[PDB]
């Protein structure tokens, strides 16, 4: 049972109590996926309005 | 003194984050007209709660935060409530129609139209702050909205703000107040974007929330308003560090640096205590033995599962009110001798210990009781692997026959995406179990 | 109309169980895989205890408590008894065991051979028994070198525990046996004793010059039913109960089986559940546990009872499967769900 | 403001929508002249989703009403609530459509269609944020069904990311107009398939069924099955139309209910349903026996013979949330053996604080169950029964259509069955 870093201050305190010892995606590529996203909606939404024209 | 700039997406985000900026002006006295009669330097100053709020040459202390919809009935609420006077119009984003609970609408279609915006709208705050800390980060795993477009900011927020820390108050769904059944989706894929991208998140699951108001507070139906109020209390709990004089937890950095020893791993567990129903005629006060010993029970927790059947790699307590650092000493070691506390033998076996003396402030006709001093345990088990576990099962029972998958592709987003996530909670779920188990 | 399943074929305890609640018509089995259900009969191993009590309104209970291997595991129940307070490692009703990693993997090999030394040099009796739970695999023998070579010749955690040389014998016959008692705990932590218990006993008369014939030394009924040549000679299956035994006591010891041998049955059990309850308790679990277990005891010419092991999941006597079954029902599953004596147990009070 | 553009085609689909606007007109307080006279806050939240808001705080409804012949709009002008409706979104012709769907999809209909689609557009121009369209008709008929599915057809193409929602009336030789209900009927269920993300089955038979056996009604009529619709109707857009937790839009609403894209297709209940012992308060658990009871449903389908998907229910008036999810909890874990066990939480229950016009409480039912196949296998029965003799085909070919269009529209639909079938196992 040892406390250490005891701090204390005006509106509390702090310690550490120890029982026992020890035994990214760029910018480039972000803009890819949300158009390459943006494509694929494009596509589906074309066939559509292609079927709707037959 | 170092800035704290908040970020609420979706509805559970903006309604939380809307009950804890009534909580911190009645904390730190601050008047729902921002004034703050207490700070005696107007217009400026490096205290210990600017880091939250912001000061005009008028005296209107205002937020450091942001609320991000797709919708604006919520945050019309916002516009015209009690609290309207605090922010100005640039704080409250909000688009037309929301994501309808889809993630890839949230993602893709919807939220590349307004990423944009939140962003600038982010960085007018960050020019004000001399010392930007980081980020914390609001919003439910299931909502369209705080599941797909907080991914997309998360991912740019690491690009903008490379060095600045992120934290997370994920909202966890339960079918007891949720109408949705496409809520599994969501969570998963909003965990694989957003992994490696934050620091650190506090998951609060909803059924958790949900049962505390019915055993502790006698609500039979309990509605957003009790919840949140609830949650209100632990996020006080979990950011007093940030917005007091003190040496725990002082700044973001310090949270991940405490509870956070792997990357990956970085979902602690909260418990509170106590939770006093403010109609009860009149509670005996527990003493500190007592609420300690509560943050073992497992009716206090923020996530149900059960750590006696897990390992420990860090553990703080943040008390609040009449507690002596003597007293907890005690309890500590006459919990040790009771409870089944086995950390990891690559960890010191001990607590970090945090006290605040003003007590628990209780929002004027309220759902909770004010209390002589409450506290809030924060600590990683291996444990809350439940958690992902349980929602890994129902997002292998729907994916297993495509259901719903069609909205989703349907928006542009790629099958793939879902097997490609979900192989890696597949791998998250693997690395609580090294840790853990034997 | 409440809702079980279930997911262990193999239990013969909980087929039987599984049909009582039928039969009451007031239960209705599902999907082995169905999530809506208010009783589980889960399996064996991997048990999924992280996903109960997350239904809503749906009260549910599971015939396991997690974490009760620890008892029920070879290694682990000696190492719970050495490293457990509750127990200490002077335990007086376990015989000085020892766990023993094979070579090719903590070890107590040195221990044991500290206290294999010492018996060889006061001129002790110094018979060893080997054994391990990855067994159908015993082995017993005299010397040291025998039963540590026999365990490096396997790959899995055995344990080296003192024979016991001096076994109680019934008569006629000069045979050993051991006594399997059932208890039932439930969700509040009530330990329940079965009034009824089986001895299973060896048709073979013991030997203590000859430890390599392990027929009249390891008393399982599956090992006396394949190279035993006496099989039901004086007793139906090697199974005696307690009306005939307790009148084997009265008539050749002049004592009763409740104080000779069922006061320490009746303690050891208290103090096996009684020690693990802070760890498998399920009282303010949003899910609740109850399981039957299967205690054996050695009981040595002195009339004192050893523990050997206590299964986890244990198979019941033929003549008292129906007995047993329907109090399971009634105390264990009926009291959580409740339905629309004299009591077959003997309620064990404690402190909780 | 999330704007719903409600459309009703044909007799049925305008004799429907007036008792419909008729219903929520009373729940919101709006009289037959726009002007409201409530005495509650949360009958204007949400008022803009059906009505716009004219000069002299006047609330007009957002529908547009559709027909080839004059003969039912006259009436409704002229009837209860027909001056609540814009004099402009009235759009008819003269010829009429023969309850011919050649007549309504592909001649007489094509030559309307357009003025139709310029109404549409002065609507929805006007709305802030467009949540989708709705449209009520029958699929029997001539009109209704054929110039219906051909309204749908040409809205997606103009709105394509927009919710398209229909109350579609299935026609019942037992409650027949015309014997060539079937072909039109097969006829449009492929456009629904197609085009709309959300129909509701209302069966005339179960409607009739419904009157006759439980409301001890002697002699049925079209009103007393309009009654019905429009109680159901108004049931189901509860929860568009008030506030509370529950916020939602019909896309919202789709993407819980429609695992598959294909098996959008509901079939709708309701309760109370009692005849004139009518003042007796229902108690929780007998609306919840009665509205997951087949005879309290109006798709026609024994639900006992199929499995939900998913499966919605929504109650109004003053009760106990807390016995509400227990009475639901129950019939779940006492019939679960009809649920899917692989869509999670498939059952969810909603409140409502304002009770229908004259109930202490009521109860919707909205399945979406691969029992409809049922309902689709009637149609497609008495369909073959009359193509495989070429019968009464001559009214369709002298329109322009071919016999390969027929044949084409059964392949559609009993692909429609098996696909509903491979997931009942
Ligand atoms: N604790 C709590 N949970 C909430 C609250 N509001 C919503 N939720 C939960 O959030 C989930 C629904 O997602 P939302 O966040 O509301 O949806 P959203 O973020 O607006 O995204 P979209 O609806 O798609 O635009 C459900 O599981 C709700 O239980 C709240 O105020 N408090
Ligand atoms: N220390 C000891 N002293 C005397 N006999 C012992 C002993 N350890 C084991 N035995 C004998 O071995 C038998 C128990 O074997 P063990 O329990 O190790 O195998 P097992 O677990 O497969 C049988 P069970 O079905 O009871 O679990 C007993 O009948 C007993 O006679
Ligand atoms: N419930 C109900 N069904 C109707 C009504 N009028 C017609 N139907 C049904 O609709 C079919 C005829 O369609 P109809 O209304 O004539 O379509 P239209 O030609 O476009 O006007 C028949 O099968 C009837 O069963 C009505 O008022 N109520
Ligand atoms: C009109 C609609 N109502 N709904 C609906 C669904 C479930 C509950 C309540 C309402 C739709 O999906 C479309
Ligand atoms: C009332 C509501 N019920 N539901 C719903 C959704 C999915 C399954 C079951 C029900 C809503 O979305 C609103
Ligand atoms: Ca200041
Ligand atoms: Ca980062
Ligand atoms: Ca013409
Ligand atoms: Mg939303
Ligand atoms: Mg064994
Ligand atoms: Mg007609």
């Amino acid at each position: 049972m040892e406390v250490i870093e005891l701090n204390k201050c005006t509106s509390g305190q702090s310690f550490e109590v120890i029982l026992k010892p020890p035994s990214d995606p760029s910018l480039e590529e972000i803009q890819k996926k949300l158009e390459a996203a943006e494509e694929r909606r494009k596509y589906q939404e074309a066939e559509l309005l292609k079927h709707l024209a037959e | 003194m170092r800035e704290c700039i908040s970020i609420h997406v979706g509805q559970a985000g903006v309604q939380i984050g809307n009950a804890c900026w009534e909580l911190y002006c009645l904390e730190h006295g601050i008047q729902p007209d921002g004034q703050m009669p207490s700070d005696k330097t107007i217009g400026g100053g490096d205290d210990s709660f600017n880091t939250f709020f912001s000061e005009t040459g008028a005296g209107k202390h205002v937020p450091r935060a942001v609320f991000v919809d797709l919708e604006p009935t919520v945050i019309d609420e916002v516009r015209t409530g009690t609290y309207r006077q605090l922010f100005h119009p640039e704080q409250l984003i909000t688009g037309k129609e929301d994501a309808a609970n889809n993630y890839a609408r949230g993602h893709y279609t919807i939220g590349k139209e307004i990423i944009d915006l939140v962003l600038d709208r982010i960085r007018k705050l960050a020019d004000q702050c001399t010392g930007l800390q980081g980020f914390l980060v609001f919003h439910s795993f299931g909502g369209g909205t705080g599941s797909g477009f907080t991914s997309l900011l998360m991912e740019r927020l690491s690009v903008d703000y490379g060095k600045k820390s992120k934290l997370e108050f994920s909202i966890y769904p339960a079918p007891q107040v949720s109408t949705a059944v496409v809520e599994p989706y969501n969570s998963i894929l909003t965990t694989h974007t957003t992994l490696e991208h934050s620091d650190c998140a506090f998951m609060v699951d909803n059924e958790a929330i949900y049962d505390i108001c019915r055993r502790n507070l006698d609500i039979e139906r309990p509605t957003y308003t009790n919840l949140n109020r609830l949650i209100s209390q632990i996020v006080s709990s979990i950011t007093a560090s940030l917005r007091f004089d003190g040496a725990l937890n002082v700044d973001l950095t310090e949270f991940q640096t405490n509870l956070v020893p792997y990357p990956r791993i970085h979902f602690p567990l909260a418990t509170y205590a106590p939770v006093i129903s403010a109609e009860k005629a009149y509670h005996e006060q527990l003493s500190v033995a007592e609420i300690t010993n509560a943050c073992f029970e497992p009716a206090n927790q923020m996530v149900k599962c059960d750590p006696r059947h897990g390992k420990y790699m860090a553990c703080c307590l943040l008390y609040r009110g009449d507690v002596v650092p003597k007293d907890v000493n005690a309890a500590i070691a006459t919990i040790k001798t009771k409870r089944s506390i086995q950390f990891v033998d690559w960890c010191p076996t001990g607590f970090k210990v945090g006290i605040n003396y003003q007590p628990p402030t209780v929002v004027p006709g309220g759902d909770l009781a004010k209390v002589q001093r409450a506290v809030c345990m924060l600590s990683n088990t291996t444990a809350i692997a439940e958690a992902w576990a349980r929602l890994d099962h129902k997002f292998d029972l729907m994916y297993a026959k495509r259901a719903f998958v069609h909205w989703y592709v349907g928006e542009g987003m790629e099958e793939g995406e879902f097997s490609e996530a979900r192989e890696d909670m597949a791998a998250l779920e693997k690395d609580y179990e090294e840790v853990g188990v034997d | 109309m409440y809702t079980f399943v279930v997911r262990d074929e193999n239990s013969s305890v909980y087929a039987e169980v599984s049909r009582l609640l039928l039969a009451t018509g007031q239960w209705k089995r599902l999907r082995k895989d169905n999530p809506r259900f208010n009783l589980m009969l889960g399996e064996r191993n991997r048990l999924p205890f992280g996903r109960l009590g997350h239904e809503p309104g749906l009260v549910q209970l599971v015939n396991y408590y997690r974490g009760a291997d620890k008892l029920c595991r070879k290694a682990s129940l000696v190492k719970l008894i050495k490293t457990s307070p509750e127990l200490s490692e002077s335990c007086t009703w376990f015989p000085e065991s020892y766990v023993i990693y094979p070579t090719n993997l903590t070890d107590e090999r040195e221990v044991f051979l500290a206290a294999y030394n010492r018996r060889r040099e006061g001129r002790e009796g110094n018979v060893w028994i080997a054994k391990s739970s990855a067994g159908a695999g015993i082995l017993i023998s005299s010397e040291a070198s025998e039963l540590l070579d026999f365990i490096d010749e396997q790959g899995q955690v055995h344990v080296i525990q003192k024979y016991l040389e001096k076994p109680l014998l019934l008569e006629p016959g000069h045979r050993k046996f051991d006594i399997r008692s059932w208890v039932l705990v439930d969700h509040l932590y009530n330990i329940y004793l079965y009034r009824e218990g089986v001895l299973r006993t060896s048709s073979e008369p013991y030997n203590s010059a000859n430890f390599q014939d392990k027929t009249c030394h390891l008393t399982n009924h599956c090992i006396q039913k394949e190279y035993s040549k006496n099989y039901g000679r004086y007793e139906e299956g090697n199974e005696m109960f307690f009306e005939e035994f307790n009148q084997y006591l009265m008539d050749a010891l002049n004592t009763t089986l409740e104080n000779s041998i069922l006061l320490q049955i009746k303690h050891i059990i208290r103090s096996c559940l009684m020690c693990i309850e802070p760890a498998i308790s399920t009282k303010h679990l949003h899910y609740q546990s109850f399981q039957l277990f299967g205690f054996d005891f050695m009981v040595d010419e002195e009339l004192k009872v050893w523990l050997i092991e206590v299964n986890g999941a244990p198979a019941c006597a033929q003549k008292l499967y129906a007995e047993l079954c329907q109090g399971i029902v009634d105390v264990a599953i009926s009291s959580v769900f409740p339905l629309a004596p004299t009591s077959i147990f003997i309620k064990l009070h404690h402190h909780h | 403001m999330r704007e719903i553009v409600h459309i009703q085609a044909g007799q049925c689909g305008n004799q429907i929508g007036a008792k419909f606007w008729e219903v929520i007109s009373d729940e919101h307080g709006i009289d037959p002249t726009g002007s409201y006279h409530g005495d509650s806050d949360l009958q204007l939240e949400r008022i803009n989703v059906y009505y716009n808001e004219a000069t002299g705080n006047k609330y007009v409804p957002r529908a547009i009403l559709v027909d080839l012949e004059p003969g039912t709009m006259d009436s409704v002008r002229s009837g209860p609530f027909g001056q609540i409706f814009r004099p402009d979104n009235f759009v008819f012709g003269q010829s009429g459509a023969g309850n011919n769907w050649a007549k309504g999809h592909y001649t007489e209909g094509a030559e309307l269609v357009d003025s139709v689609l310029d109404v549409v557009r002065k609507e929805s121009e006007s709305c802030d944020c467009l949540q989708g369209f709705q449209l009520t008709h029958s699929l029997g008929g001539g009109t209704g069904s054929g110039m219906g599915t051909l309204l749908i057809s040409k809205i997606r193409e103009e709105y394509p990311d927009r919710i398209m929602n229909t109350f579609s009336v299935m026609p019942s030789p037992k409650v027949s107009d015309t014997v060539v209900e079937p072909y039109n009927a097969t006829l449009s269920v492929h456009q629904l398939v197609e085009n709309t993300d959300e129909t509701y089955c209302i069966d005339n038979e179960a409607l009739y069924d419904i009157c006759f056996r439980t409301l001890k009604l002697t002699t049925p009529t079209y009103g007393d099955l309009n009654h019905l619709v429009s109680a159901t109707m108004s049931g189901v857009t509860t929860c568009l139309r008030f506030p509370g937790q529950l916020n939602a839009d019909l896309r919202k609403l789709a993407v819980n209910m429609v695992p598959f894209p294909r098996l959008h297709f509901f079939m709708p209940g309701f309760a109370p349903l009692t005849s004139r012992q009518q003042y007796r308060a229902l108690t929780v658990p007998e609306l919840t026996q009665q509205m997951f009871d087949s005879k309290n449903m109006m798709a026609a389908c024994d639900p006992r013979h199929g499995r939900y998907l998913t499966v919605a229910a929504i109650f109004r008036g003053r009760m106990s949330m807390k016995e509400v999810d227990e009475q639901m909890l129950n019939v779940q874990n006492k019939n679960s053996s009809y649920f899917v066990e692989w869509i999670p939480n498939n059952v969810k229950t909603a409140v409502c604080d304002i009770p229908p016009r004259g109930l202490k409480m009521s109860a919707t039912f909205i399945g979406n169950s691969t029992a409809i196949q049922e309902l689709f296998k009637r149609i497609s029965e008495q369909f073959t029964a009359m193509f495989r003799r070429k019968a009464f085909l001559h009214w369709y070919t002298g329109e322009g259509m071919d016999e390969m269009e027929f044949t084409e529209a059964e392949s559609n639909m009993n692909d429609l069955v098996s696909e509903y079938q491979q997931y009942q196992d």
